[PDB]
């Protein structure tokens, strides 16, 4: 009763992301406050 | 309780024919003869060649005739009407549908003459002869000239109508339709089932699986056997989120 | 058992488009149930759950802004469409719900071959995608409308079935009527003159056999592209009829019917030029010629735009099927006047063999052997009679363009109604010295009939077998091939097969080339394994050859430039458990390469267990 | 072996009554061995129908017998063959056994016929399960009846001679579903049968003897005969079909009516006038539509509607029971315990 | 006036009784007989408002598919029956009128035994109800609306008594109609038509009337194209 | 069919991935609160009884009518797995 | 109003130049927009009567199938290129105009071209008649007339000049018409027709004008069923 090794379970694309341009900059501004004092 | 006839609904003659009501016409548009008469049903042709029973083309000859002569008849088994016979009567048919036409006061239309042209073109009718005469021939053959009832003009080439026997087909239990959202479910196997006012889930087997397995559906997949039938704390968790 | 499913009578849905289907809002209610309740909840018409359920518990009490409500729920949901025998994938199929009235289900005409699913009461289930998931995959990669081509071949399964082609093909055949006098205007002005009045007399047809130009041609010429309709319009020219028009640059000689159906695709797909270069208005549209056409317009305009053209084709071929008026009549079967004479000269014949015997000349079973081969060929002989017939006489025979068309019509079947139906088979196997002498226009026979019954029962018995046991197959297929999925990169090892395009034994020996087909099938959508230079252009390593470049290689063989052709296969792969792209090929349902992760095992032990069903089966050993 | 009645409408429950089957006692054919059963053997002529067994892998097994075909004494389908001494043919019939058939050449009736004598010198006849085109000097036996070679329900079929016997089968099951409208027409073309159907089987209430008619209820046809007695004759007003098909007895007769023995007095669930009558003969053309009949789609008029034609009764049986339960009686009445 | 305008489409009419109507009107153009009889007809058919039994009330019978004692007939076949009869009202004042009749013993009960109301006639008189044996009671009530095409007993469900059942509503007042486009010849040039269209009729409206209300269903219709957006 | 299907079908290195995509979007699109999206102005999503689809009828094909644009981004490993759950729910008020 | 009238045709339009003119018009009851749309179409074809080259008389010409010097277009094809020529004359009085016109030697001959005539204006300058090369001498006369529909060039056989050869008749301002039907659903009930037809126009008139006029030619003959007889 497990996902299918076949179809959209594939281990090439189980696993992918999306992203708005507007929260990639709010990404790199957590990377950005990296930055200690 | 009354069951008149509908789109669900399943007909067929005695020769083979079967099929279902696929759609109810307004007799506003549905294929009138000259004189205001309408057809009932209108029987798909595509159907007769690859089955083989001309039975039935051959019903609805003898019908047309019975129609305006105001007759039945009894054609036995092998031994019964020949084609000759039946070109017969409906000769007499001709006189009683257009001869009537004479007297009442009228004679061909544009469109009558325009399906005899395509008609004559086609080679159903002898070049050469008059339109009363030609229609004759055209009528002999079992076919009649019909206007579309939705734009008033003619069906290019001549068409056969006539009067064939159609039964109504008894519905089954299956026939109302079993439409299951959540309901009972097995004892000992968890999966769900019916029976009284619950309808009963359908059954997802192997042939179906691999259809899905084919495509890429994944979790569609896994919903079939997870959250639709058997996770027990699946279902129920899946219910509630829905709601 | 599923929890979100259904299942009901289906019905033809002729407006539908291939996208959605007709789904009973009756049926809607129970399945999206949940989905309905909250939406309820959203909206005035409840206070909560356990309300909006007792507000549905009885029918009486439905306020119609519930299915304002769900007809809203609904919006851009689709569910699975299953039917009896799920033999392949296209077995189950994805579609908008468009909710409507009753208890029958409106499936779209074009899937219906998918689904081998005719209307005489075949019911099918249908099932809910609820995760957000299931639903995008189900619309994404399940959905009707864009599973177009079969896995099993490149070539299309949204073929216009039967009625479609009917239609489209009474509206671009062209009619010839009588030659009696001169048909010569190719070359007198006074051939113009004379037989342009003759015509008008009664003597030339609109449509005679006189090369260059009929005076049907001669009487009526058109300018513009519309100007050929209108006078059709107007009972000048009938569809079916030999006029000339002016198009682009061309003066082309071309019936209207065949200029419209230019139309309807020119419109389908507004690349008008494009519309043209993939279609054939030189002849009637068979179903191969729009096969051809689908498959075509898939590779060249794009997936979606097809779809248009489908359902485009599907419309006016309904509509123009109508108005044709094409019937079945009794008169319309035909008999030969020459049945008679194969007949009796066949009668005779058999006379003499029966002379032959009542000497001592030809043995017991010599007789019978001769018998059932004079049979056979005089059968036969009656059946290109009866086509003959048509052909030359009646073109427009209503029993004939069906067939001819690749609408409805089997040549073994119209053998039966017009000429005959010859020999029927004993009990065991021994076929009947004695033929049916009757067609079915006229009454078969009393005992023709029960001798024919025989053969028919064996048929039957048969195909109850199938059902179970093309099952058989599948079964062995998919218990050994369903782990076989395309995960990949392109697989290093090049072990490569060559595919033959010449056989050595029809006749003893002889080279030739291998069918069209049996080749298309070997080369179809694969990847070169080395590159071949062949007629003049240079085909890359690693290229997938489309159904184009399969008919260059074939065109080429036919010059003498190649007997094999190397190319990646699953025969030869490295992925221990998989095949890769590159060795797979094109054929996903989609014409292009195959995506990683097809199921392909399953999708190839699939498209071999359906066939199966109709390979004869008289003992496995 | 034993089923519920096959009241669909009396065709079908009777059908019903006179089918035979294969698998059973379990001794005798059971459900592996096949194909050499299921096939129609030569001998099954006028003995069983060719046409009728069902669809699927139980074929051929169970098929109901021919017209004429009749269990002599043990269980033996004998097929009537009537005598034909030298080029004389005989009004005299003989129930063959299927054994005894074969010693014999025996010709088709489709054989010209003057009367007592044959009319074409090679005509066929089929000694032994072949085909043989025999003379007028060795034609022994000829066929009794077109109609002894198939089933009732198949006899039924108006131009069987052009349908595919394949597609005829359907024909002949189709009849067995036949709904009974309260509406019911007989065929504008009928085969001869369907005035022997319905009175065979016990649809229409015939007269015993003439006489004359005392009272015509919706319930009771009181007849007087001529021998100075009366009979009050109930009319099945509507009853249950095991199916769910109403059975009604509609009077076809008028008050004071001298009535021939053995005339209709009511009409059965499905006779018009003595004659069988499912279904309704409609006027119909044979076109293409839209796409509303495309593979085996029908188009209908509502005019079909607007007259109740194409109308049926049904009647379910929904029940229920008071049961004890040890936690105390299951009550019913019109309490109902929670809303309204 | 006299050329183009005088020859003008010559209006005829044919009527015997409310049923039979004929009408004939030539001169016509090129191909419009065909152009106006087709609409008409699909208007005839489809538009025009009559009467039809919406509602029946046997004074002992409960549901519809009862039998009552002393009449042949059975409860849906005399339903079935009064579908069959036209009545005919004068003026909207009669939105749903009812109709009642009582009868007792050995008689044949037919529509004439209706007792008559004021602003309502009974073309159908002498349509067969019911055979009344002896001890025969039958008293009803049948109500009678004025409405346009067919409504099933289904969507309706009329409420006078508890115990009433209602009937499908056989509205359209036109029974069939039928146009000819035959050619007429004058003087000049031979292509012409000559629309003559044939109409029958219940009896509630008459073929005149109806074609009347026909036209001007499709005039309002051609009003419709007023304001554009 | 459906919009640019090709075009999408042409935006991914995999049919299936882009299905996964579209899936995700819209899983993503309702959760943070459905205006979370990247081009709503002008010529936006639409449906009849009014022109509400401008609130929440269908996820995806608001998913697909956005990823057809480009201004999307779907990589294998775009942004680190549990920080953008984070900056999603600082950033896209609705609940 | 609010109830049944307010529901009414909402006749909305989409009109881009005057060729193009979408009509959209709903809701109708049932199978309405059938009975509209099929007549208006019959009637935008051959009712709007129009301009169409009757006859053509080139002077050295004597039959149909000839070829003139200089003149790289045949007969036939020029004489199908005229039939392509739409014209517009402002009233009744002009029926029949000939429109003259004579080039020589190097020069492309264009609609254009042709001498100017009071009442009558030509709406297609630039069409192609002829590309003449040197010596080239084509001077003709070809009619024009105002009728309906479409007329065979056997049918009317016209007379000018013995030598001169008839063209088909193109009678239209409307090129092509168009109309749906499909279904709109307006609360209660389902069934409802929708009916939009799409016409297009050579520009001489427009989508809009030629669809009134339509209507009225419907209207006009509605009421040719006044006075009995
Ligand atoms: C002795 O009562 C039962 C014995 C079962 O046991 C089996 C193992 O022995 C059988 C024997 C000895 C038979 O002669 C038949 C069948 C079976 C069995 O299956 C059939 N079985 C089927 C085949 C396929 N299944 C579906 C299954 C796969 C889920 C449905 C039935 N049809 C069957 C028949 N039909 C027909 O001839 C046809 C072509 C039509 C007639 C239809 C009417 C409508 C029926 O006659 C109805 C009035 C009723 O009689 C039956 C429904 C009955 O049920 C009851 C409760 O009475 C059974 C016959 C049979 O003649
Ligand atoms: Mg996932
Ligand atoms: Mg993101
Ligand atoms: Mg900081
Ligand atoms: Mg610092
Ligand atoms: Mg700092
Ligand atoms: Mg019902
Ligand atoms: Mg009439
Ligand atoms: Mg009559
Ligand atoms: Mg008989
Ligand atoms: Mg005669
Ligand atoms: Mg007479
Ligand atoms: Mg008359
Ligand atoms: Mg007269
Ligand atoms: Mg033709
Ligand atoms: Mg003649
Ligand atoms: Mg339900
Ligand atoms: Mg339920
Ligand atoms: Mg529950
Ligand atoms: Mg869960
Ligand atoms: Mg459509
Ligand atoms: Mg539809
Ligand atoms: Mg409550
Ligand atoms: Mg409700
Ligand atoms: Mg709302
Ligand atoms: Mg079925
Ligand atoms: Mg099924
Ligand atoms: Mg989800
Ligand atoms: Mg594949
Ligand atoms: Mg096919
Ligand atoms: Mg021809
Ligand atoms: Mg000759
Ligand atoms: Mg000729
Ligand atoms: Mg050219
Ligand atoms: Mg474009
Ligand atoms: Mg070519
Ligand atoms: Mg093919
Ligand atoms: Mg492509
Ligand atoms: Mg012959
Ligand atoms: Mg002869
Ligand atoms: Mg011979
Ligand atoms: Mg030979
Ligand atoms: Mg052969
Ligand atoms: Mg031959
Ligand atoms: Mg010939
Ligand atoms: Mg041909
Ligand atoms: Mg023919
Ligand atoms: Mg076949
Ligand atoms: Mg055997
Ligand atoms: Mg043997
Ligand atoms: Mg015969
Ligand atoms: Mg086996
Ligand atoms: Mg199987
Ligand atoms: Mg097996
Ligand atoms: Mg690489
Ligand atoms: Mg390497
Ligand atoms: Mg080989
Ligand atoms: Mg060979
Ligand atoms: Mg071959
Ligand atoms: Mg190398
Ligand atoms: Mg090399
Ligand atoms: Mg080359
Ligand atoms: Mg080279
Ligand atoms: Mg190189
Ligand atoms: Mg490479
Ligand atoms: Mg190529
Ligand atoms: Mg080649
Ligand atoms: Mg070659
Ligand atoms: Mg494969
Ligand atoms: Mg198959
Ligand atoms: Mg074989
Ligand atoms: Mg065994
Ligand atoms: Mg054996
Ligand atoms: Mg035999
Ligand atoms: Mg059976
Ligand atoms: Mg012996
Ligand atoms: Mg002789
Ligand atoms: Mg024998
Ligand atoms: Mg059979
Ligand atoms: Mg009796
Ligand atoms: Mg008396
Ligand atoms: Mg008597
Ligand atoms: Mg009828
Ligand atoms: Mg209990
Ligand atoms: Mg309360
Ligand atoms: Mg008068
Ligand atoms: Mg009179
Ligand atoms: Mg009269
Ligand atoms: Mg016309
Ligand atoms: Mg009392
Ligand atoms: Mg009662
Ligand atoms: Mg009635
Ligand atoms: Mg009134
Ligand atoms: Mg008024
Ligand atoms: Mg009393
Ligand atoms: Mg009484
Ligand atoms: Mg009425
Ligand atoms: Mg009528
Ligand atoms: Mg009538
Ligand atoms: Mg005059
Ligand atoms: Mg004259
Ligand atoms: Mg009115
Ligand atoms: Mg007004
Ligand atoms: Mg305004
Ligand atoms: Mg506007
Ligand atoms: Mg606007
Ligand atoms: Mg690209
Ligand atoms: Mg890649
Ligand atoms: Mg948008
Ligand atoms: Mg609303
Ligand atoms: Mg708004
Ligand atoms: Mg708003
Ligand atoms: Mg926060
Ligand atoms: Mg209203
Ligand atoms: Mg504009
Ligand atoms: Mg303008
Ligand atoms: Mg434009
Ligand atoms: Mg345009
Ligand atoms: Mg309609
Ligand atoms: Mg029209
Ligand atoms: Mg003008
Ligand atoms: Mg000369
Ligand atoms: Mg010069
Ligand atoms: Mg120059
Ligand atoms: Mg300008
Ligand atoms: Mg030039
Ligand atoms: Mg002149
Ligand atoms: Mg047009
Ligand atoms: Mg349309
Ligand atoms: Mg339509
Ligand atoms: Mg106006
Ligand atoms: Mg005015
Ligand atoms: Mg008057
Ligand atoms: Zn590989």
């Amino acid at each position: 009763g497990r996902l299918i090794p076949a179809g959209t379970g594939s281990d090439f694309v189980r696993f992918t992301q999306v992203v708005d341009q507007k929260t990639l900059k709010a990404i790199e501004e957590a990377r950005k406050e990296a930055v200690e004092a | 309780q009354k069951r008149k006839l509908q789109v669900g609904d399943k007909l067929a003659n005695r020769h083979g024919n079967k099929g279902v009501v696929a759609k109810i016409l307004p007799v506003e548009d549905m294929p009138h003869l000259p004189d205001g008469t309408p057809v009932d049903v209108i029987l798909n042709p595509l159907g007769v060649p690859s089955r083989m029973n001309l039975g039935q083309i051959l019903e609805t000859h003898l019908g047309l005739a019975g129609y305006f002569l105001g007759q039945r008849y009894i054609s036995p088994i092998f031994d019964g009407a020949k084609e000759p016979e039946i070109k017969e009567l409906l000769a007499q048919a001709f006189e009683v549908y257009f001869g009537k036409r004479k007297g009442e006061g009228f004679g061909v239309d544009k469109r009558e003459v325009e399906v005899l042209r395509r008609a004559e073109k086609l080679g159903l009718v002898t070049p050469g002869k008059t339109p009363e005469e030609q229609l004759k021939e055209l009528f002999l053959q079992g076919k009649v000239v019909l206007y579309d009832g939705r734009t008033g003009e003619p069906i290019e080439g001549p068409i056969v109508v006539g009067q064939m026997f159609i039964m109504k087909l008894y519905h089954m239990v299956e026939d109302k339709m079993h439409a299951r959202s959540t309901g009972p479910y097995s004892l000992i196997t968890q999966q769900p089932l019916g029976g009284k006012a619950q309808f009963g889930g359908q059954r997802f087997g192997e042939m179906e699986v691999w259809a899905l397995e084919a495509y890429g559906a994944a979790h569609t997949l896994q919903e079939m056997l997870t959250l639709k039938s058997d996770d027990i704390e699946g279902r129920n968790a899946a219910y509630e989120a829905i709601i | 058992r599923v929890d979100y499913s259904g299942r009901s009578v289906i019905v033809v849905g002729p407006q539908l488009k291939l996208h959605q289907c007709g789904l009973p809002k009756r049926m809607a209610l129970e399945l999206f149930k949940p989905f309905l309740l909250k939406k309820m909840e959203e909206k005035g018409i409840a206070p909560n759950v356990k309300a909006a359920r007792r507000m549905l518990e009885r029918q009486r009490d439905i306020k119609d802004e519930v299915w304002d409500a769900l007809e809203e729920v609904i919006h851009g949901k689709v569910v699975l469409l299953n039917r009896a025998p799920t033999l392949h994938r296209l077995g189950i199929q994805a579609f908008q719900p468009v909710l409507v009235e009753g208890q029958s289900i409106q499936l779209h005409p074009l899937v219906c071959e998918a689904f081998n699913a005719d209307f005489d009461g075949d019911q099918m289930a249908v099932h809910v995608p609820l995760s957000s998931f299931a639903q995008a995959e189900a619309r994404i990669q399940m959905l009707s409308a864009h599973n177009l081509l079969s896995p099993a071949s490149g070539e299309p399964l949204a073929k216009p079935s039967r009625d479609i082609i009917l239609g489209l093909y009474y509206i671009t055949q062209v009619r010839k009527e009588k030659k009696g006098a001169g048909l010569e205007f190719a070359t007198p002005e006074e051939a113009l003159a004379a037989h342009e009045r003759g015509e008008v007399a009664l003597n030339a047809p609109i449509k005679v056999a006189g090369r260059e130009t009929s005076v049907g041609r001669l009487k009526y010429v058109f300018a513009n592209p519309d100007e050929a309709l209108l006078a059709v319009a107007h009972g000048i020219v009938d569809l079916q009829d030999v006029v000339t028009v002016r198009y682009m640059g061309k003066r082309l000689e071309t019936s209207p019917g065949r200029i419209l159906f230019a139309r309807i695709v020119a419109e389908a797909v507004e690349d008008e030029k494009v519309a043209w270069e993939l279609i054939q208005l030189d002849v009637p549209q068979e179903k191969n010629s729009l096969k051809d056409l689908v498959y075509q317009a898939f590779l060249r305009l794009g997936m979606e735009k097809t779809a248009r053209l489908l359902d485009a084709l599907k419309y006016y071929g309904f509509t123009f099927s109508t108005t044709s008026g094409i019937t079945i009549g009794i008169d319309d079967a035909v008999i030969p006047e020459e049945k008679k004479q194969y007949l009796e000269e066949a009668d005779r014949k058999l006379l003499q063999i029966e002379q032959a015997y009542e000497m001592g000349f030809l043995t017991d079973r010599e007789r019978y052997d001769q018998i059932l081969q004079l049979w056979t060929e005089t059968t036969e002989k009656v059946t290109q009679a009866v086509f003959k017939n048509f052909e030359e006489n009646y073109p427009f025979n209503p029993l004939y363009v069906m067939a001819q068309s690749g609408a409805r019509g089997n040549p073994q079947q119209i053998r039966q109604l017009c000429g005959l139906r010859g020999l029927m088979q004993k009990p065991s196997g021994e076929t009947f010295e004695v033929p049916v002498r009757s067609s079915f226009r006229e009454g078969l026979t009393v005992l023709e009939y029960f001798i024919s019954s025989h053969g028919a029962r064996k048929g039957g018995a048969d195909t109850a077998l199938r059902t179970a046991d093309s099952g058989y197959l599948t079964r062995k297929l998919v218990d050994v091939t369903h782990e076989i999925v395309v995960r990949e990169a392109d697989c290093g090892t090049t072990n490569y097969i060559s595919v033959p395009l010449f056989q050595p034994d029809e006749v003893t020996r002889s080279l030739r080339l291998r069918k069209r087909a049996d080749i298309e099938a070997g080369l179809y959508g694969r990847v070169l394994a080395r590159e071949v230079e062949v007629l003049g252009v240079r085909l890359e390593e690693g290229r997938y050859l489309s159904m184009d470049d399969v008919h260059l290689l074939i065109k080429a063989a036919e010059a003498g430039e190649i007997q094999e052709v190397p190319v990646r296969s699953p025969l030869t792969c490295q992925t221990r458990y998989g095949v890769c792209q590159k060795c797979y090929g094109y054929d996903l349902s989609m014409a292009r390469p195959v995506s990683i992760g097809e199921a392909v095992g399953i999708v190839a032990a699939q498209s071999i267990g359906e066939p199966g069903t109709q390979l004869t089966m008289r003992t496995f050993h | 072996l034993s089923q519920f009645k096959d009241e669909t409408n009396p065709l079908s429950s009777l059908r019903h009554k006179r089918r035979i089957s294969a698998l059973g006692p379990g001794g005798l054919t059971r459900e592996r061995a096949g194909f050499d059963v299921r096939d129609v053997h030569r001998t099954h002529y006028g003995r069983i129908c060719p046409v009728e067994t069902p669809e699927g892998a139980n074929i051929g097994l169970i098929t109901s017998l021919a017209a004429y075909a009749r269990v002599d004494e043990l269980g033996f389908i004998r097929t009537p063959y009537r005598r034909v001494v030298g080029g004389v043919v005989t009004d005299e019939v003989v129930y063959m056994t299927a054994t005894e058939e074969d010693r014999y050449t025996i010709a088709q009736a489709n054989t010209p016929l003057e009367g007592n004598r044959i009319a074409a010198e090679r005509v066929v006849a089929r000694r032994k399960g072949e085909p043989v085109i025999v003379s007028p000097e060795e034609v022994e036996f000829m066929d009794v009846s077109p109609k002894q070679v198939f089933s009732v329900n198949t006899n039924l079929i108006p131009f069987l001679e052009h349908d595919d016997a394949n597609r005829a089968l359907m024909g002949s099951n189709m009849q067995t579903q036949a709904v009974p409208l309260i509406r019911a027409q007989a065929p504008v073309v009928m085969t001869g049968l369907e005035e022997r159907v319905v009175r065979d089987s016990l649809a229409a209430l015939y007269a015993e003897e003439d006489g004359e008619v005392a009272k015509v209820d919706g319930n009771r046809i009181v007849v007087r005969y001529e021998d100075g007695r009366l009979v009050e004759y109930p009319l099945r007003r509507f009853y249950r079909s095991n199916q769910g098909t109403a059975l009604d007895q509609r009077p076809r007769v008028v008050v004071g009516q001298r009535v021939r023995k053995g005339d209709l007095l009511a009409d059965g669930p499905a006779s018009e006038n003595g004659f069988l009558a499912l279904g309704q003969n409609v006027l119909v053309a044979i076109m293409p539509f839209d796409g509303y009949n495309f593979e085996d789609a029908i188009v209908i008029s509502e005019e079909l509607l607007k007259r109740d034609f194409y109308t049926s009764i049904h009647i379910e049986r929904y029940e229920i029971e008071a049961r004890d339960t040890k936690l105390g009686p299951e009550r019913i009445t019109r309490d109902i315990p929670h809303l309204s | 006036m006299l050329d183009s305008k005088l020859k003008a489409p010559v209006f005829t009419v044919r009527t015997q009784g409310r049923e039979y109507g004929e009408f004939v009107l030539e001169p016509l153009e090129r191909g419009f007989g065909v152009t106006l009889g087709n609409p008409l007809r699909r208007i005839l058919l489809s538009s025009i408002p009559g009467t039809a039994v919406t509602s029946v009330y046997i004074e002992d019978v409960l549901h519809e598919f009862s039998t009552i004692p002393g009449v042949k007939e059975d409860v849906v076949e005399i339903i079935l029956n009064l579908k069959e009869l036209v009545v005919r009202f004068l003026n909207p004042s009669l939105q749903t009128v009812t109709l009642l009749l009582k009868a007792e013993g050995p008689k044949e009960v037919k529509a004439r035994d209706f007792l008559p109301v004021a602003d309502v006639e009974i073309m159908n008189p002498d349509l067969h109800i019911a055979t009344l044996e002896e001890g025969g009671r039958l008293n009803m009530e049948v109500r009678v609306d004025r409405g346009v095409g067919y409504v099933p007993a289904e969507k309706h469900g009329i409420k006078d008594r508890i115990n009433a059942i209602p009937v499908d509503a056989v509205f359209s007042p036109v029974r069939r109609v039928a146009f000819q486009v035959e050619d007429t010849r004058l003087g000049q040039r031979t292509d012409l038509d000559k629309l003559t269209l044939r109409i029958w009729t219940d009896g509630s409206v008459t073929p005149l009337e109806a074609l009347n209300q026909a036209v001007e269903i499709l005039r309002e219709h051609l009003t419709y194209f007023s304001n554009p957006q | 069919a459906e919009p640019g299907i090709d075009k999408l079908f042409g935006m991914v290195d995999s049919k299936y991935r882009l299905t996964v995509v579209v899936a995700k979007r819209a899983q993503q699109l309702l959760r943070h609160g459905f205006k979370n999206t990247v081009l709503e102005p002008e010529e936006r999503p639409k449906m009849q009884t009014l022109e509400g689809l401008f609130d929440d009828p269908n996820a995806e094909t608001w998913a697909m009518k956005e990823l057809l644009t480009g201004r999307l981004v779907f990589g294998e490993n775009l942004v680190p797995e549990d920080r953008l759950q984070k900056e999603m729910e600082r950033i896209y008020p609705g609940e």
